[PDB]
């Protein structure tokens, strides 16, 4: 029960869940499961990448800008 | 899977390169400028010998010795083995015919600016010239 | 990483699928084929999930994939009753994975994901986790295989020794260190230290056993120019030194009379000396039914090259020179193991087939498959550092 | 001291590959196979050596070396990790495809100029912003992995310019340059 | 890990200057003018900002929670 | 009208030699199957030229990124050999002194099953 | 709960300069004050309470050091602030300090 309802991805768990989702996609010979998995994976990726850029929005963002222009 | 998905996405990509181009993975570092739209039988040449079948190292403006390439097959058992040369008199010229070097031939698709048209002209069999 | 990847992709397979089918009263076949390896896991008594390297580190686990194979249990008996029941994906053992390899969970994986796994993006990889210890395989250097060398061990009956560490390609047979050497001193005699023979034999007697009755015919293999009497008069002393043996058969007797197990009957001896000259010596050239004509060429080459060194026409080989060396990376180090570890399990399934047919009952391979051979051998050698079996670890 | 050692920065150790396309290729040149050869035709002919195996005889060794290297640059029949060594003094061509050979990348020289023209630097400076990479220098035949055993035969420069200028002659036959 | 509070040599406070220094590298400055514009005269204090490697930015990627 | 218009592509980017036609196209094909279908739903072409001298080849929103690198082992003439004349009427065009160097890629997947089983049986009596 | 140690925080706090002019020639040395712990006659009390709740990273600066004395502050009066730590989403720092 307790794994079901609460928002799953943040902080580290999304990486293992992404791997698991990939494994679920790969283990299926059915194209419908594959495409549903693909969709699910893309969505969680986007969500996660947003969350990462959000956290890095400040003070990480600033250093990213100086490093790209220094090289 | 399903056929309707395929006909849709193919005929759509015969238009999704014909839209306006303005952003890319390599933007803002670069932006696009202009467009080059898209059987065959190519006679390969040896870089040492430097083959006379088509004069790539000299680029002739007109044939000094012929009206057109009368390049039929080298035998009736040998249709892919074309004569590969720009000759029209019965003269004992030296121009190298296309030998059946399939072993190395491998893949090589060719296309052209066919008046800005959607087509293809992929190569059939990569035959090769020789000092014969 | 590359070394490992080639081991996982192209030496795990090709060590499995190299071994012979086992038989045993009716008898069976029992053949292996395709091999399967999954991402690493820990709970395949909990619910199944991927093991992450950092969890493997923190819990003193062993970062390993389960390993499976396709086995055909094939068997036939009286009445032409036969069957080939296949056990797809039978578990064999657990194989430790090199971090950031082609078969790691940490592969093609972004900085975001590496951080989310609590793992370093800067970590190079290339090491094993064994009981939550990071282990590296140090690249052991060695003299290059299949490549003739010449040296002066002057501290012996030999003025010069030619050498070849002949090897086939990761065979269940190890390398055979052949030597072909020139004695000090008639004077000037030349001998092959062939493998498993009690002692060295004059080279001409080798070519006689190879099947060259004629004198003219042996030297064409060893002396390319018949026009320089320089090299002619050099082999005479050995050519004189074999005039008693002229046919193949008496020749075989001569080598066969010096095996580690010399056969009591004459034909036993010939049966020996025919086998060593086809499988033992110079494997890399071929181990087939008729390869003597090409085994002849390469041996004449070794003699030829010794004659060149002795004439002084060619400079002696340097054993220190790094072109004469190779490096056992994490691929070859492991392939060396996995050979022996797979042989052990074929010894297990053997005795297990036997104890079971003798009852006249039927035998089952699932219990025959001792998982603890691979899983523990690997895990052992990668742990102690001892490159061997635990009982011969000294 | 001296027994435990360390790799160099650009050292690469050969992962290994099968000598089978080489065998197939070498067959269909003007080779002569070992089992169909008259023992009288080994005198004036070069000996071929695949992975330590004397597999063939060739009457022309200046056509092979030029052909084998062109493939080993053009990434097709002979993979980049292979080393081909030509011994001049003794008539021997040795090829290794096996594993464990330590080698390192060098720039190729032709005439007395580098294959690394300013096009490659321009494509390689603009990497990440386009898909180009080190493997394109390999595939374009600009840089080459040379084994220690093949480094025996190179005539190697130490800077592009300074060693390939015009003076009293040192060699004027450079084959490679250091990176 | 994180910019020192003081130049180890002299003792000038450099702890407040790291954000500002990266800000002056968001501007198109040479590091030599960035260091000068912040007022670091000594070649002791100037080493602190040149040489500081900011690893706290990498340690911050290892979230505890969320 | 004549220029460098030869284009090598990898196995997974094999474009049809003929225009798309509904009378020439059929449904035969199906992570495993994901790479399968791509062969004909994608692979008419527009090689876009860029201000840096790079090229991008488009068969969708997916991109192949390309450089006009030189060639020296393949110095042929390109020609439209159509079966009409004596034995394939090769029409002259560009010479193969250059051909595309470019990037087109793929991926893999993951697995998981079980280790050993139970044991320690005991017969009656 | 920061990414640094415990003493790293404490060490960095030590090196922050405090405005001393009006007060330093009034205070007892700690070792000379009669108090069983600390006195306003022998110390100034400081306080840091920081929790990163937001999404962006938290620059723990000398701004966060809250003094009980209005004069013995970090150098903020009249130009950035001494960076102590950087906090992530859910990390915190509570301490009290004496000067
Ligand atoms: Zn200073
Ligand atoms: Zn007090």
């Amino acid at each position: 029960e307790k794994e079901r309802f609460r928002k799953a991805p943040p902080n580290y768990a999304m990486k293992k869940t992404q791997l698991l989702k990939e494994k679920a996609m790969a283990e299926d010979l059915g194209d419908q499961d594959k495409a549903k998995q693909i969709q699910d994976q893309l969505n969680e990726l986007e969500e996660r990448a947003e969350a990462l850029d959000r956290q890095r929005t400040k003070n990480i963002s600033a250093i990213s800008y100086i490093n790209q222009r220094n090289r | 899977k399903d056929r309707d998905s395929q006909i849709t996405a193919i005929e759509k990509t015969f238009e999704d390169a014909q839209k306006s181009i303005s952003q890319h993975y390599s933007k803002p570092r670069v932006t696009p400028v202009e467009v080059m739209p898209v059987s065959q039988a190519m006679i390969r040449g040896m870089m040492d010998e430097e083959g006379n079948q088509f004069v790539a190292y000299f680029l002739p403006v007109e044939e000094t010795l012929k009206k057109r390439k009368r390049d039929q097959e080298e035998e009736m058992d040998y249709a892919p083995d074309d004569v590969y040369d720009y000759k029209i008199a019965r003269e004992y010229n030296w121009n190298v015919k296309n030998k059946a070097s399939k072993g190395y031939e491998e893949n090589y698709f060719f296309i052209f600016r066919e008046g800005d048209g959607v087509y293809y002209n992929e190569l059939e069999t990569r035959v090769r010239l020789s000092k014969r | 990483l590359d070394s490992f990847d080639e081991f996982i992709q192209m030496s795990v397979q090709r060590i499995v699928e190299d071994a012979p089918p086992i038989d045993l009263p009716p008898r069976y076949l029992l053949k292996f084929e395709q091999i399967y390896l999954s991402k690493p896991t820990h709970w395949e008594d909990g619910a199944p999930s991927p093991m992450m390297p950092n969890e493997a580190r923190l819990r003193n686990l062993t970062y390993s994939a389960p390993l499976y194979v396709d086995i055909t249990k094939t068997v036939i008996k009286e009445g032409e009753e036969q069957l080939q029941t296949q056990h797809q994906k039978t578990f064999i053992g657990k194989i430790p994975i090199m971090l950031r390899s082609t078969y790691c969970l940490l592969n093609g994986l972004t900085d975001r994901d590496l951080c989310e796994l609590n793992e370093c993006p800067l970590d190079p990889g290339g090491y094993f986790i064994i009981n939550g210890s990071e282990k590296v395989l140090i690249a052991q250097e060695k003299m290059a295989t299949n490549t003739v060398y010449v040296f002066a061990k002057k501290d012996s009956k030999y003025a010069y020794t030619g050498e070849c560490r002949s090897c086939l390609e990761n065979s269940s047979r190890p390398t055979s260190t052949i030597w072909v050497s020139m004695l000090a001193r008639i004077g000037q005699r030349i001998v092959a230290t062939l493998p498993y023979i009690k002692q060295e034999v004059p080279i001409i007697i080798v070519f006689r056993a190879l099947g060259f009755v004629s004198d003219r015919d042996i030297l064409e293999h060893i002396i390319y120019d018949f026009e320089d009497p320089e090299m002619m008069e050099m082999v005479k002393p050995s050519l004189d030194e074999a005039f008693v043996i002229q046919e193949q058969n008496v020749a075989l007797n001569f080598i066969g009379s010096r095996g580690a197990k010399p056969g009591v009957t004459k034909e036993k001896r010939i049966k020996y000396a025919k086998e060593v000259l086809q499988k033992e010596m110079l494997p890399h050239v071929g181990v087939s039914d008729f390869c003597e004509t090409k085994k002849a060429y390469f041996l004449g080459y070794m003699v030829h090259r010794l004659l060149l060194a002795a004439l002084g026409r060619r400079e002696l080989d340097d054993r220190d020179h790094y072109g004469n060396k190779r490096l056992d990376l994490a691929g070859p180090l492991l392939a060396f193991l996995f050979r022996g570890m797979f042989k052990n399990l074929l010894k297990e399934v053997r005795i297990y087939a036997q104890k079971f047919i003798d009852r006249g009952k039927d035998f089952n391979l699932e219990l025959a498959i001792k998982t603890r051979i691979i899983s523990d051998g690997l895990k052992y050698s990668l742990a102690t550092g001892n490159w061997g079996d635990q009982k011969k670890a000294h | 001291v001296g027994l435990v050692k360390n790799l160099a920065l650009m050292a690469y150790i050969s992962v290994g590959s099968q000598p089978s396309p080489i065998l197939e290729f070498l067959e269909e040149w003007s080779m002569e196979n070992l089992e169909e050869i008259s023992p009288a035709a080994i005198a004036d002919a070069t000996k071929i050596f695949v992975n330590g195996c004397w597999v063939g005889i060739h009457k022309d060794p200046e056509q092979l070396m030029n052909t084998l290297r062109k493939l080993r640059r053009q990434m097709d029949i002979i993979v980049s990790e292979v080393s081909m060594i030509r011994d001049i003094r003794e008539r021997e061509i040795r090829i290794y495809t096996d594993a464990g050979r330590i080698c390192r990348p060098l720039l190729i020289v032709e005439k007395q100029k580098l294959l690394l023209k300013k096009r490659h630097i321009d494509q390689l400076k603009e990497r990440e912003y386009n898909n180009y990479s080190w493997q394109d220098l390999v595939a374009s035949g600009v840089v080459e992995y040379i084994d220690t055993l093949e480094e025996e035969t190179v005539m190697l420069a130490m800077t592009p310019d300074d060693l390939q200028e015009k003076e009293v002659a040192y060699c004027s036959t450079y084959t490679h340059c250091e990176i | 890990m994180i910019i020192p509070v003081r130049c180890f040599t002299c003792g000038k406070i450099v702890g407040n200057k790291w954000e500002a220094y990266l800000g002056l590298l968001q501007a198109e400055y040479t590091e030599g003018d960035a260091l000068d514009a912040l007022g670091l005269k000594r070649y002791c204090c100037r080493r602190m900002l040149l040489a500081h490697v900011d690893l706290i930015e990498k340690l911050l990627n290892y979230a505890p929670l969320e | 009208g004549n220029d460098l218009y030869f284009v090598k592509l990898p196995n997974f980017l094999s474009v049809e030699p003929r225009p798309f036609d509904p009378q020439y196209y059929e449904d035969e094909f199906e992570e495993e199957g994901r790479t399968r279908l791509k062969l004909k739903v994608e692979n008419n072409a527009r090689i876009v030229k860029w201000s840096d001298g790079s090229m991008s080849l488009h068969l969708g929103n997916e991109v192949f990124d390309v450089y006009k690198a030189p060639l020296q082992g393949d110095h042929n003439h390109l020609f439209i050999r159509q079966g009409t004349g004596l034995q394939g009427q090769a029409v002259f065009k560009t010479k193969l002194t250059f051909r595309p160097h470019s990037t087109d890629s793929a991926t893999h997947r993951k697995m998981t099953l079980s280790l050993a089983d139970r044991c320690s049986k005991t017969q009656k009596i | 709960s920061s990414v640094l140690h415990d003493e790293f925080i404490a060490h960095r706090l030590g090196l922050i300069p405090l405005t001393s002019d009006d007060i330093v020639d009034k205070l007892q040395y700690s070792r000379d004050c009669t108090c069983e712990e600390f006195c306003p006659e022998c110390s100034v009390e400081f306080t840091l309470d920081v929790r990163c709740n937001e999404d962006q990273t938290r620059h723990v600066t000398s701004r966060d050091l809250i003094s009980n004395s209005p004069r013995v502050i970090p150098v903020t009066s009249r130009q950035d602030d001494i960076l102590i730590v950087k906090l992530r989403k859910g990390q915190e720092l509570r301490l009290r300090a004496y000067a």
